[PDB]
DNA sequence: TCGGATGTATATATCTGACACGTGCCTGGAGACTAGGGAGTAATCCCCTTGGCGGTTAAAACGCGGGGGACAGCGCGTACGTGCGTTTAAGCGGTGCTAGAGCTGTCTACGACCAATTGAGCGGCCTCGGCACCGGGATTCTCGA
DNA sequence: TCGAGAATCCCGGTGCCGAGGCCGCTCAATTGGTCGTAGACAGCTCTAGCACCGCTTAAACGCACGTACGCGCTGTCCCCCGCGTTTTAACCGCCAAGGGGATTACTCCCTAGTCTCCAGGCACGTGTCAGATATATACATCCGA
């Protein structure tokens, strides 16, 4: 009579806020909104990847098409920290 | 005149009208020959919907024209 | 049961409170009919929505996903609710 | 005989899941066929934007003396900054406020 | 001899302590009947949830507070400190809503 | 010398334009705004009813979510009409065969 | 054994604009994994109302101007005189364009 | 006496002349060498189809002439007449393109 | 590279008076070249991004259109 | 320029409801293997982009006279802010009840996929009529007396 | 009030280039048939949305008073507008050269699909402390003499 399986984002995003201030809680609302804005922008950058790597005539999206699109999306320093961050990750998870 | 009425099923008939002749004459020769109300008859030439009060000379239906014919 | 002339419950002193929070200092008289007017025109759009979003499902009770996929299709999206 | 079994994102070295965004990635109507390269990025993006928010409102909630987050906090992180508020503008925070400016004219002389 | 504020100062006070805190400012019972009253118009006999009222009333609020803000600005701009009906309609005009 | 075959809406414009006005002509420009104009309503109604099949977790799109995006879309009057003539082309290619 | 003569699905319906080409459209545009056997109709009725209103409209106002061709200013004319349309294409520029004939009261000359 | 007009005809004139045509109003040189100038920074050695210069200048003149009419409007609700860089700035800020 | 002086005070003056401007003061011309600057600055930042993945060397009319669509600005006419 | 009165900020006890954490488990993710088409790379063609030179002509630039518009200053009276007594209904705490949202079986009609084929739609040519352009006169406006 | 100059529109004649139409053919939509599962309908269970009733008290309402601000009116000074003269570079036409876009063929390898297995994330239940209230007190600020 259990109820059925609900997905979310809160271990992750509880471990990050752990990982950046150790000593510092967080409420229900918070948690739904932090929820929220992740879904949100995986929404807009895949969206953006899809409809790029269609202009192009290929069927597939790749590394490419992501760092593309994250370029269009986001503004200046974001853009640029971002796309530092993904090449790093995903040098490191290629190397192992 | 002769003129051409084709239906919807890709059948033309030929009637044998004149120019001065109303499209309410048409309707009833197409009834007559064929057994469609002239009620169900909707007509097109030239790009002109055909209307009983109007004649066959008013829409330029000359011998040997070609008229598109809807039942629906 | 049919109900008739709610919009008045939007009370003069809630509509200068919302005034103050946004920075007014001084109001003039006329304002709140204007007020009422515009607010029951914005009502008007997210309901129309939300309840063409709840007939699609053939559902009879209007919930919160509704409403926030009727407000997102407006550009205004909002967050906190689900979704 | 088999060897056991190490989770993509800790070869990655992240914090958030990859084969989770892989599958929301083919279940999702994008594309015909997914690299393999796709969800890392994804992944490493996604942390770093979660980092630089949840850091700077737990400035803001410090700056008030409390120990947990709530979303005030948020809404004053996210106002506060230029290109955080320039992403979210268009986005409304439920019970979130505003910001507590006054034009010079309406001051007293 | 009874103790009055100059016209103004209230004003103020209420401008701070409105801008400090974040709870909701309509009455809820009354707003809920308007808005079950403006659903009635399009089909009859329905049902609504809690979470859906208080999500139209959040940002019923929030689009009120961002017109009454472009309003002050407007009657700003012509030397004025009053705010007028001409102002509201001139901010909508220029938002781009009809 | 080969050349690529190009795709467009022209030819079902201009059958358009002669069924409703017999005598008048029609430029390139014209036709090429028209073209644009059919694929961006396309694009638009076609992204409406995927989301809202999505939504509903289904993994068909059929009529129904069709009607629902078109009414969705388009304004009163225009989605009245549109919705007439959805229905009546959908009920003549059922009952003929 | 003897295939009847091919009938276009367009035919059928009694449109005018093709429901094949519509349906492959819809199949190869990531949409959905699966589409029906009706939208492609519903799909070309609607397309085919809409571009009828608008030739309709830009052919009167062509006709106005005693002119037997369409140019992007009559396109424009008729778009921008009906609130209807005007609302549909809000944010959308045409080439070419240009603007309708109106100027405030106020600039007027007095007497 | 040499005729003249009075200021403001001249005006209303130019006005309905400009307003009943289609044209572009600005020389297509010094636009295309501006975008070509502009697009330097980003990439070196690059290269134009004649049609994208063309559309970006149709875009860049709507985009101006609707910005006039709002500043206009904005002009006359403050009880003038002619148009100031203030009344672009109340524009610019109220239409949320400007922080 | 002065080139931003190219846009001369009567093509402004008659871009203004296609919009209903009576009257013009003196300082308008500045405001509108810094206004015209930042809005192709932002378009060709974006269609040279889109070139660029493109992986090619000459900025085509269809990616202009892409970047235009993006900001919400669709323009009709030019092989959308 | 001081000083009285009011509102706001600061310090302390206290009690509760939400947050953080420990289990069980079961479904989703990981390891190993195959097979087959999408994408990378090399070679070729030729089309479109860039560059240079002469004229010619319309548009840009510069200077001057002046009249209408922006702006500051002044007076009035009227609508709006502030405070007090009175009336109203929102808000909280219970208690009942049932319409309808949500989950499980099942079984059939509908959509995907494949082979043969044939008529719709696209590229190339051309031909001639609608619209652009020039000259002339009638008309409709504006400004001084 | 009235008339002399300018700007605009209607008419006629002439010439050019692109829009409407015809042929040829190659690839995509049709037709006929098979098979697997997506969802439509029936049944059952339990929750949460609706309705009523009582009480308390905080908020809405109405009225009186005074004052500061919106608005009309007047005067000054100056800065854009209309017009004439001089200067320049935009535009059209033509001629050359080559770099990069658009196809075509070939081949390795990257990803979808299947089976087997196990551990990580979710629903559930519990303790305790971070903070929301209540009470008292100190301090900043406003308005009149």
């Amino acid at each position: 009579r259990r109820k059925t399986r609900k997905e979310s984002y809160a271990i992750y995003v509880y471990k990050v806020l752990k990982q950046v201030h150790p000593d510092t809680g967080i409420s229900s609302k918070a948690m739904s909104i932090m929820n929220s804005f992740v879904n949100d922008v995986f929404e807009r950058i895949a969206g953006e990847a899809s409809r790029l790597a269609h202009y192009n005539k290929r069927s597939t999206i790749t590394s490419r098409e992501i760092q593309t699109a994250v370029r269009l999306l986001l503004p200046g320093e974001l853009a640029k920290h971002a796309v530092s961050e993904g090449t790093k990750a995903v040098t490191c998870y290629t190397s192992a | 005149m002769q003129i051409f009425v084709k239906t919807l099923t890709g059948k033309t008939i030929t009637l044998e009208v004149e120019p001065s002749d109303t499209i309410e004459n048409v309707k009833a020769k197409i009834q007559d020959k064929e057994g469609i109300p002239p009620d169900q008859q909707r007509l097109i030439f030239a790009g002109k919907q055909l209307e009983d009060g109007r004649t066959l000379s008013d829409y330029n239906i000359q011998k040997e024209s070609t008229l598109h014919l809807v039942l629906r | 049961k049919v109900l008739r002339d709610n919009i008045q419950g939007i009370t003069k002193p809630a509509i200068r409170r919302l005034a103050r929070r946004g920075g007014v200092k001084r109001i003039s008289g006329l304002i709140y009919e204007e007020t009422r007017g515009v607010l029951k025109v914005f009502l008007e759009n997210v309901i129309r929505d939300a309840v063409t979003y709840t007939e699609h499902a053939k559902r009879k009770t209007v919930t919160a996903m509704d409403v926030v996929y009727a407000l997102k299709r407006q550009g205004r999206t909002l967050y906190g609710f689900g979704g | 005989t088999r060897a056991k079994a190490k989770t993509r994102s800790s070869r990655a070295g992240l914090q958030f899941p990859v084969g989770r965004v892989h599958r929301l990635l083919r279940k999702g109507n994008y594309a015909e066929r997914v690299g393999a390269g796709a969800p890392v990025y994804l992944a490493a993006v996604l942390e770093y934007l979660t980092a630089e928010i949840l850091e700077l409102a737990g400035n803001a909630a410090r700056d008030n003396k409390k120990t947990r987050i709530i979303p005030r906090h948020l809404q004053l992180a996210v106002r506060n900054d230029e290109e955080l508020n320039k992403l979210l503008g268009r986005v409304t925070i439920a019970q979130g406020g505003v910001l507590p400016n006054i034009q010079s004219v309406l001051l007293p002389k | 001899k009874p103790h009055r504020y100059r016209p103004g100062t209230v004003a103020l006070r209420e401008i701070r302590r409105y801008q400090k805190s974040t709870e909701l400012l309509i009455r809820k019972l009354p707003f809920q009947r308007l808005v079950r009253e403006i659903a009635q118009d399009f089909k009859t006999d329905l049902r609504f949830q809690s979470s859906a009222v208080m999500a139209l009333q959040e940002a019923s609020e929030a689009y009120l507070v961002a017109l009454f803000e472009d309003t002050n600005l407007c009657a700003i701009h012509a030397k004025r400190v009053t705010i007028m009906p001409k102002d509201i309609q001139l901010a909508r005009r220029i938002r781009g809503e009809r």
